[PDB]
């Protein structure tokens, strides 16, 4: 009675998501069509079919269509699945102003289904990324409209953070300082990783060359998987986070080794502890040796300056190891990712770059500028409980 | 439900239209009787972006092919893929512009114009929401240009709010085949830097120099340029068509390309092409394709990256392939090569990522440039600009019926402003 | 091993496709000979004439 | 065609209109002679009733039962009549 | 079981009317012998409508034919009605119409039509439920409208409850194959605009660029010219006939679709109209049909709706088609180009649909409707008269059985007439 229900947003969250319900079907004994040949996030009904409570929603159809026609077709209800007629351009203007009108209602009501079927509420899991139009803009009007409505219950985020060097859009800083700042305060917490440094350590610790997005999202489902393994939430709320807007930890998984390696060497629980405090083999980008750590939670399936056993995915990489531990670490580390981000931002706002569009598409020319000075109040408050 | 409706406008376009629905439809499976004959259940999934269902389970294409002299399109339906259309959406006049643009754009192409609208109209119409259409076209000749810079501003002036795609052949001044080539490329860029939202500029000068180099071919017909140039819309909204690992649309790369307003011109380029003499050798890997998209032989515009410094660049891939060896393979180009990119943007690379190959390869991809240098494609330009028109070599022939003297002075600053806004921000 | 073994039929195919463009160049070399062969032939007719 | 149509229409009529004018016997006179439908007997009993021949093999052809040319025998009575 | 009663008129109305028949025996399977043939049996449930039935097998239509030349009449016999209907009432003479309206209406007209309103008035009195006069008439011709307006006018002094279905083939502004034809109009002002109750007005100048746009033909002779009037007249009484999932009487379309005392003109279109190619390259379900019937390409004039509003529009339908469907589909085009509609309906438009489609086709529909845009081809009519009238150019005809400058001219205010009480509702 302990349930969450998920919602994923944009292309990042739909292909973490389909990796995570893959993961959650092989964990529990469901076969994919639904049927026992684990009622925290499924539904039962009479016939002997189980539903999951999850709500996917993008704005080109030609990635939920591949869900509704591949081999998951005969898990889900197929009116949870929102699509859209023209997708939002990469813009925060079109997700937010102009195209998102035509679906929120329709997200809303099947929230609200999915959220009176059940008995005792917990949160919520929104899977998306700080990169694209409707990954930020679509998210902050979910965001803000499921603050005001629901409440207090709490609201956990997964997202892509974007990296220090390596980025596909060119336009990512608007996006990402944009949909920050209205997705302060809705939130109740959300959580970061970043693409290339979970590059750098898919090539040096399992030792694989030429790593993919299924490779990618094979490792945020058994990081979502692990923290939310105690329930077969709050505590992570009260615990973490000094002030209502410092609400971004960072994460790692210890025992990321492939088979051929893990026969030879054994995973102690120190050896595990002190492998997730390596700056190797943390999955943000950041340094944290110029940062010292506020908060740390270790979650353990199966100089240093403070301030169930896992599954096994078929067609997988990371080997069955008998114990594991997740860190959700808070860190001052991000002060110079911030800074960074907020400088690529700067350079292109210095000349009105890419700046027409989201202007004739709803915004003003100090609705960016509202963003900028609420993200450098963002860096002093880090430099304040410095 | 993200659709689109193609259109033509002269020889030049029909051409490569009539080459670009047998590149779209052999990629779909589809015969030129319309039957579906596919292997995948993804090809019928997204039939409804370019196509249209007729009854019996047939497929239409969404196009109007439009031109002045009726030789041009009894060309195109006699061709293998040419009966596929409407019969009643080829439009055509009967009196010949003849590369006038005082034809084309005033007084001959304005008892056309009332009936290509229509066709626009009704077959822009049964779809659910747009995203906007294509023309394809070049700059050289009379009414290829001078109707195809009235289709677009006139389109503009009905659906403003969507992305009109176009398509530009350069005139290439050392590949010459008109007297006149300047009054009808420096007359038509002053109605096509405010009417479209994205337009590239291919050329035919490059166009051999990609011919005579990588391919080495021997005799190159315009069977085989134009194949280069339908090959490279394919590209560019497979995204729209197909899914992928990460995808992005057409709305999402107008977004991140332009800078300001008026730099919307691109320059194309296709990364794998080998000679038919020299394919079994070369390996194919994301490494040794990235050395070819960014070469300078490599590039379907006269123009040359090294006299300039890049603004931006999308990269769509396509097929079975690592995101690491995106990520950080054009990272690697943009690190080590550093004088060549500008410095407010501190990350200048887009990249998009497919599942679906073209066919009958195992690995591709399609550069998009958008350099500084292309300033130079507009000096040499305007210096056969400034000399015909300081004697008045040719204009009794175009001014005898519209224009005036003031016309193109009007319109030639409205061109010659867009070199010195390619200059400022060029250091 | 599934991945080799698709590996092997792909680069089948393509060497397939690879010898259907050398058959189809010798041809047109062939008919490129015919043609000069024509020519030489009706160029003696009119010296006869 | 349509005019032709009608001219064997109208005959068919007088064929029928003669017929009131015995039925059984004639039927029984047609099936003996040449055949049922048969163009050689229906220019017979043209000749006879008095309606005077490629046409005449037309309309024979298009009484004549599809394959069977006999008019379905029965059916050809019927169409004598009609 | 209810009726029309029939009559055909002029060169131009009985050649349509002689196509008339023909179209709807193809619908229940009337062989011109008599001899019923259609297996479907919604066919014989409604043989009263514009039929006589009779003993041996045949079966007989409901029309008496009148014209002052012989030749029509032999030309109709020529088609099938001599081979369907009776002997007696073909009415011809062999004297001279001389294409005189006052020929029409006071020689031949006066004598011959007392050989004819005596079975007009017997199909009447012999059975119960009439309903309707039809009389198939042109606007043209002096002979087509002298007659035309005669079979009207006295009939209504007593029977006055009457559906009257007239056709006008109306004098176009280019097409002229005659002299004498914008004289003949203003004649038949003075009594057919009070007392008719259904009207389709065509020319012949729309009927070629149907065919010559759409149709993609080269020919437009007057043989299939016909099927753009002569398919569409029957879109209106499927109703009677035949069975629907709505039924919309000819009472009732007087109801739903006249909304004035007088304002009963109408212009009719057929829906699967094409070129031979094309119609592999369009579909056509709903979602198309109505995006086809209701352009500026498939009217029966040459004016411009642009320059109008449509005050009501009907439609009426034919086959299996969902109801939601062509609920929501219409309720697009009313809101869409709302504009074009007037300010008086608040559901400015009319549907009504049916289960029997025409032959060969999965679906079609019969578009009539009554719009405000033929506003503009009435003052070409009084063009036509005033440059013919200073000269009085013609006029030694219509003098000889006498009509005076005068009493054209207290005609021709008429036809202001039509258009100012038209007018003063036109605007405010």
């Amino acid at each position: 009675m302990r349930e969450c229900i998920s919602i994923h947003v944009g292309q990042a969250g739909v292909q973490i998501g389909n990796a995570c319900w893959e993961l959650y079907c092989l964990e529990h004994g469901i076969q994919p069509d639904g049927q026992m040949p684990f009622n925290t996030f499924f539904s039962e009904t009479g016939a002997g079919k189980h539903v999951p409570r999850a709500v996917f929603v993008d704005l080109e159809p030609t990635v939920i269509d591949e869900v509704r026609t591949g081999t998951y077709r005969q898990l889900f209800h197929p009116e949870q699945l929102i699509t859209g007629k023209e997708d939002a351009a990469n813009n925060y203007a079109r997700g937010h102003y102009t195209i998102g009108k035509e679906i929120i209602d329709l997200v809303l009501d099947r929230i609200r289904k999915l959220a009176d079927q059940c008995t005792g509420l917990q949160g919520f899991l929104v899977f998306h990324s700080f990169g694209g139009g409707t990954g930020s803009g679509f998210t902050s009007l979910l965001m803000e409209r499921l603050s005001v409505d629901y409440g207090k219950k709490s609201k956990l985020e997964f997202s892509i953070y974007p990296a220090p060097q390596v980025s596909t859009a060119v336009v990512e800083p608007y996006n990402s300082i944009l949909t920050t700042h209205t997705t302060l305060e809705h939130s109740d917490c959300a959580f970061m990783v970043d693409n290339e440094a979970i590059y750098d350590i898919c090539r040096r610790n399992l030792d694989i060359e030429r790593p993919t997005y299924t490779n990618l999202n094979r490792l945020i489902g058994q990081i979502v998987s692990s923290i939310t393994a105690s329930l077969r939430l709050t505590e992570f709320q009260t615990n973490l986070v000094p002030y209502p807007r410092i609400h971004f930890p960072l994460a790692t998984y210890a025992p990321v080794i492939s088979a051929e390696k893990a026969y030879h060497e054994q995973l102690s629980v120190a050896e595990i502890t002190n492998a997730c405090f390596e700056p190797a083999n943390q999955m943000v980008k950041c340094d944290p040796r110029h940062g010292k750590y506020m908060a740390c939670c270790l979650l353990y399936r199966g100089t240093i300056q403070f301030v169930q056993p896992p599954t096994v995915v078929p067609g997988g990489d990371l080997a069955k190891v008998q114990r594991a531990v997740c860190m959700l670490s808070n860190t001052t580390a991000i002060a110079e990712a911030w800074a960074r981000l907020d400088h690529k931002f700067d350079l292109m706002y210095a000349k009105r770059a890419f700046v027409h569009w989201y202007v004739g598409e709803g915004m003003e020319e100090g609705e960016f500028s509202e963003a900028r000075e609420d993200m450098a109040a963002l860096e002093k408050d880090y430099e304040e409980v410095g | 439900m993200r659709e689109i409706v193609h259109l033509q406008a002269g020889q030049c376009g029909n051409q490569i239209g009539a080459k670009f629905w047998e590149v779209i439809s052999d990629e779909h499976g589809i015969d030129p009787t319309g039957t579906y004959h596919g292997d995948s259940d993804l090809q019928l999934e997204r039939i409804n972006v370019y196509y249209n269902e007729a009854t019996g389970g047939k497929y239409v294409p969404r196009a109007v092919l439009v031109d002045l002299e009726p030789g041009t399109m009894d060309s195109v339906r006699s061709g293998p893929f040419g009966q596929i259309f409407r019969p009643d959406n080829f439009v055509f006049g009967q009196s010949g512009a003849g590369n006038n643009w005082a034809k084309g754009h005033y007084t001959e192409g304005a008892e056309l114009v009332d009936s290509v609208l229509d066709v626009v109209r009704k077959e822009a119409e049964s779809c659910d929401c747009l995203q906007g259409f294509q023309l394809t076209h070049s700059l050289g000749g009379g009414t290829g240009s001078g109707m195809g810079t009235l289709l677009i501003s006139k389109i503009r002036e009905e659906y403003p709010d969507r992305i009109m795609n176009t398509f530009s052949v350069v005139p290439s001044p050392k590949v010459s085949d008109t007297v006149v080539e300047p009054y009808n490329a420096t007359l038509s860029v002053h109605q096509l830097v405010e009417n479209t939202d994205e337009t590239y500029c291919i050329d035919n000068e490059a166009l051999y120099d990609i011919c005579f180099r990588t391919l080495k071919l021997t005799t190159p017909t315009y069977g085989d340029l134009n194949h280069l140039v339908s090959a490279t819309m394919s590209g560019v909204t497979t995204c729209l068509r197909f899914p992928g690992q990460l995808n992005a649309d057409l709305r999402k790369l107008a977004v991140n390309m332009v800078p300001f307003p008026r730099l919307h011109f691109f320059m194309p380029g296709f990364a794998p092409l080998t000679s038919r003499g020299s394919q079994q050798y070369r390996a194919l890997t994301v490494p040794e394709l990235t050395q070819q998209m960014f070469d300078a032989k490599n590039m379907m515009a006269a123009c040359d990256p090294r006299h300039g410094r890049y603004l931006t660049v999308a990269a769509v891939f396509r097929g079975r392939m690592s995101m690491k060896e995106v990520d950080e393979q054009m990272l690697n180009v943009q690190n080590k090569n550093s004088s060549y990119f500008v410095e407010w943007i501190p990350n200048n690379v887009k990249t998009a990522v497919c599942d679906i190959p073209p066919r009958g390869l195992k690995m591709s991809a399609t550069f998009i440039g958008n350099s500084t240098a292309i300033q130079e494609l507009f000096k040499r330009i305007s210096e056969q600009f400034t000399a015909m028109f300081r004697r008045k070599a040719f204009l009794h022939w175009y001014t005898g019926e519209g224009m005036d003297e003031m016309e193109f002075t009007e319109a030639e600053s409205n061109m010659n402003d867009l070199v010195s806004e390619y200059q400022q921000y060029q250091d | 091993y599934e991945q080799m073994k698709r590996d092997a039929e792909i680069e089948r195919i393509m060497m397939e496709e690879h010898d259907r463009l050398l058959k189809e160049e010798s041809a047109k070399q062939e008919r490129r000979n015919k043609e000069r062969a024509q020519y030489y032939l009706d160029l003696e007719k009119q010296l006869e004439d | 065609k349509d005019h032709q149509r009608a001219v064997v229409a109208a005959a068919r009529h007088h064929l029928k209109k003669f017929n009131h004018q015995l039925q059984v016997a004639f039927r029984h006179y047609d099936k003996k002679g040449d055949g049922v439908i048969d163009r050689a007997e229906l220019h017979e009993a043209c000749v006879q009733a008095n309606l005077h021949k490629m046409l005449l093999d037309h309309l024979f052809d298009y009484c004549d039962v599809d394959q069977d040319g006999l008019i379905n025998y029965l059916e050809f009575a019927n169409f004598l009549n009609w």
